[PDB]
Formats: C-alpha cells, sequence, structure tokens
C-alpha cells in the first residue's frame, strides 16, 4: 500500500486543472506570497477534506520511514507517473498563506497546519533536500503561521493541528542542521516564545533530547524540547545563538508580558506562570548539567541583564528570589 | 518625505541583498551539483583503483 | 529683516544641530574603512603565504627534476617515477593561480629558497588568517564615513 | 615494473581517504549514500568544475558577489525593520 497508497493520495492531489505554471511563478516569486489557487484543486482537496490529508500521510509514511527510501522512492515514482513534489509544496504553502490571514475559519487553519506538517514529512525524506524542495522564505512563513494560527470548539482543533505540525517539525529537527541558517534561530525560537503562552502546564517537565512527540502534549514542553535540541553546537552555532535565546527567555523570566520597558504592564500574579517559571528553572538546570562550562559566563551575562532590568514588585522580588 | 528616500534606499539595499543571497544559493547548488559528481568521481576512483 | 535674519542664523544652527551622531558614525565607518585597508594588507600577506606554498611546491619540483635528470643520466623506471611525482606535483600546482585576489599571486619575494615556503612557517599560516578572521568578523564596512 | 606501477596504484588507493583535498574522506564527511551511484539521471560533464584541480567554476561569480563585505543582512532580515519603521511613520 505504498505505491498504490501514493497513487490513492495522488488522485485528489494531481487534478486535471493543475497549474504547474502557477507553482513555477510562486517558485520564482521567492515564496514570499501566494496568489489564490484554483477552484478545481481546492474543491478536490475539500471534496474529502482532512481525510485526504491523512491519505497523503499514509501515502508518504512508507516512503518517509525508509523501507521505500531508496532508488525505488518518491522521486522515481514521481518521474514515472509525471508527478512533481514542487506542486505539492506550492499547495502546502498556499494553505500556509490562507493561515497567514487573521479572520480565517478553523478548518482552513487545520488544513494549513497539516499541510505544513506534510511538507515537513516530505522534507524528512533523506536526499529530498537536494532535489529543489526546501526554500527558506516559505519555511520561515510556515514557521510564522504557528504564531499566526490564533483567531484574530475552535481552539481544540487549532491546538491539535498545531500539535501535529510541531510533532512533525520536532521530528524533522534532529535530521536538519542549523549551521547555514541562523535566521530560524530568531524566527522559530520567537515562535516558541510566543507559543509558550497558550495553555497552563501543571507539572514540572524534565526536558531532554529523548522526549517523544506525543509525550509532551503541552506547547511549552515542546518548545523546551526544541530549545534543548538547539543547544547543540551543530544547531546552536557560537555564543550569539545562546545570547539571543537568553535574551528571548529573559522576557518570560522577569514575570512580565511580551515586550520591553515600563510601558508594558506587569503580569498578574497567577500560579500557572509560577509553574511555567519553575519549568523554566528546571529546563535551565538541565541545560546547566549538560554544558557545565559555556553556560556559566553566558548566564552571568544574562544575570547582568537581569540586574540591569528590574521591576520593584514584592511578588516579583519573591519570584526572582 | 525626507525619510522616504532613505526608506527607498534601504529597500533597495535589502532587495539587492536578497538577490545576492539568491545568487549565493543558486551558485552554491551549482557547486553542489559537482559536489555530487565529485562523490561519483571519488567512488569511481576508489572502485577503479581497487 | 533682522528678525528674518535671526531664523537664518537658526538655519545655520540646525543644518548641524548636534553633529556628534554623524561624527561618531563616520568615525565608526572610518574604523571600518581602515579595517578594510588593513585586512586588504593582511589578505595580501595571506596571498604571499599561499604564493610561498606554490613556490615551495615549484622549488621542490625543480629540485626533483634535477634529481630525476641525474637518474636519467645514470633506472629508467626510477626516472619515470620521479617524472610521475613531478607531474603529480605539477597537477597539484593548480593552486599557483591563487584566485583569492586574482598582486602577490605570481609575484615572488626576494628570498626564494628560505622565505618562499609556507609549510616551514606555521606562524605565517596561523596569525594572518586569525587577523583576517578577526577583521572580517569586525568589519561592518560602509562608505558612510566618506558619504557623511 | 608492474609491481612499481602497483605501488603507484596502491599509493593512489590509500591516498583517496583521509584528506580534505582528497576524494574519499569527503565522502566519509558528507555520507551522501542517498545515491549509491552519485550521478542522478545522466552525468553532464567534468568541465563546469574539477575535482583534481579545483576553483575552476562560477566560484569566480561567488567571489565577485563577495567583493563587498558590507553586512546588509539586518536590513535584509525578514523582521522588515526599515519598512517596519516606514509603516510606523506612515
Amino acid at each position: 500500500v505504498a505505491l498504490r497508497g501514493l497513487g490513492s493520495g495522488l488522485q485528489p492531489w494531481c487534478p486535471l486543472d493543475l497549474r504547474l505554471e502557477w507553482v513555477d511563478t510562486v517558485w520564482e516569486l521567492d515564496f514570499t506570497e501566494t496568489e489564490p489557487l484554483d477552484p478545481s484543486i481546492e474543491a478536490e482537496i475539500i471534496e474529502t477534506g482532512l481525510a485526504a490529508f491523512t491519505k497523503l500521510y499514509e501515502s508518504l509514511l512508507p516512503f518517509a520511514t525508509g523501507e521505500h527510501g531508496s532508488m525505488e522512492s518518491i522521486w522515481t515514482f514521481f518521474i514515472e507517473n509525471n508527478v512533481s513534489h514542487s506542486t505539492l509544496v506550492a499547495l502546502f504553502y498556499h494553505f500556509v498563506q490562507i493561515v497567514h490571514k487573521k479572520n480565517v475559519s478553523v478548518q482552513y487553519r487545520e488544513y494549513g497546519l497539516h499541510a505544513a506538517g506534510l511538507y515537513f514529512l516530505l522534507l524528512e525524506v533523506p536526499g529530498s533536500v537536494a532535489n529543489q524542495v526546501f526554500h527558506p522564505v516559505m519555511f520561515d512563513k510556515c514557521i510564522q503561521t504557528l504564531k499566526k494560527s490564533w483567531p484574530q470548539r475552535d481552539l481544540s482543533q487549532i491546538r491539535n493541528a498545531i500539535f501535529h505540525l510541531l510533532k512533525n517539525f520536532l521530528r524533522l529537527l534532529p535530521k536538519f542542521s542549523l549551521k547555514e541558517k541562523p535566521q530560524c534561530v530568531q524566527n522559530c525560537i520567537e515562535v516558541f516564545v510566543s507559543l509558550t503562552n497558550f495553555e497552563p502546564v501543571l507539572h514540572e517537565c524534565h526536558v531532554t533530547q529523548a522526549r517523544a512527540l506525543n509525550q509532551a502534549k503541552y506547547i511549552p514542553e515542546l518548545a523546551y524540547y526544541g530549545l534543548y535540541l538547539l543547544c547543540s553546537p551543530i544547531h546552536g552555532e557560537g555564543d550569539k545563538v545562546i545570547s539571543c535565546v537568553f535574551h528571548q527567555m529573559l522576557s518570560v523570566i522577569l514575570m512580565l508580558e511580551v515586550g520591553e520597558g515600563s510601558h508594558r504592564a506587569p503580569l498578574a500574579v497567577t500560579s500557572q506562570v509560577i509553574n511555567c517559571r519553575n519549568q523554566a528553572v528546571q529546563f535551565i538546570s538541565a541545560l546547566v548539567d549538560e554544558l557545565k562550562e559555556s553556560i556559566f559566563p553566558v548566564v552571568r551575562i544574562l544575570l547582568q541583564h537581569i540586574c540591569a532590568k528590574v521591576v520593584d514588585k514584592s511578588e516579583y522580588r519573591t519570584f526572582a528570589a | 518625505e525626507e525619510i522616504t528616500p532613505t526608506i527607498q534606499k534601504l529597500k533597495e539595499e535589502r532587495s539587492s541583498y536578497l538577490e545576492y543571497q539568491k545568487v549565493m544559493r543558486e551558485i552554491e547548488h551549482l557547486s553542489r551539483l559537482y559536489i555530487a559528481y565529485q562523490f561519483l568521481l571519488a567512488e569511481d576512483t576508489k572502485v577503479r583503483s581497487a | 529683516v533682522e528678525i528674518l535674519n535671526e531664523h537664518r542664523g537658526e538655519k545655520l544652527n540646525r543644518v548641524k544641530m548636534v553633529e556628534k551622531e554623524k561624527d561618531a558614525l563616520e568615525g565608526e565607518k572610518n574604523i571600518a574603512i581602515e579595517f578594510l585597508t588593513l585586512e586588504n594588507e593582511i589578505f595580501r600577506k595571506k596571498n604571499h603565504v599561499c604564493q610561498y606554498y606554490i613556490y615551495e611546491l615549484q622549488k621542490r619540483i625543480a629540485e626533483m627534476e634535477t634529481q630525476k635528470e641525474k637518474i636519467h643520466e645514470d633506472l629508467k623506471l626510477e626516472q619515470i617515477d620521479g617524472h610521475i611525482a613531478e607531474h603529480n606535483s605539477k597537477i597539484k600546482y593548480w593552486h599557483k593561480e591563487i584566485s583569492k585576489i586574482s598582486n602577490p599571486i605570481e609575484e615572488i619575494s626576494v628570498l626564494s629558497p628560505e622565505d618562499l615556503e609556507a609549510i616551514k612557517n606555521p606562524d605565517s599560516i596561523t596569525n594572518q588568517i586569525a587577523l583576517l578572521e578577526a577583521r572580517c568578523h569586525e568589519m561592518k564596512p560602509n562608505l558612510g564615513a566618506i558619504a557623511e | 615494473k608492474i609491481k612499481e606501477l602497483d605501488h603507484n596504484i596502491s599509493k593512489h588507493k590509500r591516498e583517496a581517504e583521509d584528506g580534505a583535498a582528497k576524494v574519499s574522506k569527503m565522502l566519509k564527511d558528507y555520507d551522501w549514500i542517498n545515491a549509491e551511484r552519485h550521478l542522478f539521471g545522466q552525468p553532464n560533464s567534468a568541465y563546469d568544475f574539477k575535482t583534481n584541480n579545483p576553483k575552476e567554476a562560477g566560484q569566480r561569480l561567488q567571489k565577485l558577489q563577495e567583493m563587498k563585505e558590507k553586512l546588509g543582512r539586518n536590513v535584509n532580515m525578514r523582521a522588515m525593520n526599515v519598512l517596519t519603521e516606514a509603516e510606523e511613520r506612515y
């Protein structure tokens, strides 16, 4: 059910009014924006909806696992069936572009986030990166839609789609090295920081590089997992990445909202953010046990930043204490 | 209307740098094509020499 | 007219109302331009050191041509092996066209047997590329020194 | 005679590995075994670049783009900061 599964996923996804020229124009538009897709293609996507996306998921699962990751694979099957992976990437990115708009219905948000998850699954095939699949601008935009999927029982479906996309991206993250792309460090760690403030997380999380995809059902735990993945020198190159992430968490350590300065209002004293700061201290302590060297001067510089920027509140003083 | 030429100049700088990064990625993949061919030539030299 | 003149004196004032931000910016960019000239000089030294590597290779080539010519004078396959290693070093000689700035690329220094080897002076290998890396990390260049 | 040639062949075979300028060590470094034959489709040529004699390509175009050392990356950073200031001023 691999080749036949890929074909069965491909009849709703290789239509008769498919514009490869639209895909090529979006490819040479540097993947910054997407013009509206065809009525036929999106009609054939919705005619079965997210069930077709799961059909594409079981179409790609033997190929992404590795028993069909060979010469007899996605690329040769696509060559013999006259299929492009670029058009699937363009469909995924148009669903991302749908998610970028604020006043968007919930099912379109789920379609976009699962589309980006299927894009990451297509990226997860080894050797598929060299076949002109990855583009940084659309990757940064689909990272940004994790922050932009909030509406600006909807939220459970939205967080389940976010959870599936974050599972696929956190699975893709150990294969990919952040050596040549330090711009995600700002981008994706910023969307981690923005996505910490979604749900209260009751239990203190012990964060390693072995937490499973479905083990952490909470977005701060998965963000901590991504940060602990990014502590490696292959992924966090130099001390600039560590200083940037330290300044990133510096906002949430200070018991304050997003932003900087005294114009930003102080956060209300809630035990959920007390639990979150205890998880931050536990994750930082896990980072300390591992580095036992580099972490000391960088956290001293962060403590210098802490002493530079204080808020005189007795509850805040107690928490910082 | 004084910062607008400066804004236009900075937009020219960022669009030019975006073109320069696209040039970097394109000729980097062009070098990566012979990096793949260099893998092939490496394997051919090892197999031929053995 | 004097009241109109006052605002003209004020015009003279606010053409450069503070001048310290522009002086500091042109000082920093002048530091960047001096870093560019200094890194160009260190880069010229690095081209010289790579030229010392090409002349170490070529001087070794000329010496082993002399020894294989002695072998041919005197055994045929030993001369052939000398010719093969000489041709292998001439194949490796491609780096003589040092494409870093091509200039010190083909230009030699005075002391060919002593100063024109790069593997015998690792300080010239290390300190110049370290200076070049420190400058290219600290460059931020712009003609805004000259422009401002 | 042929044993001396075999010594040359053995020296070349052992010299394939364990060098950045050499050919097999960079195979070990990249581990590009997603293609066993590292050609895909058809091999074009050995003329756009060369393994034995490198720096013969459009790396001249890479260097010509690398004439400038100016970090116009923060303006090209997708925070769109100069146009963010433009939109804030508008």
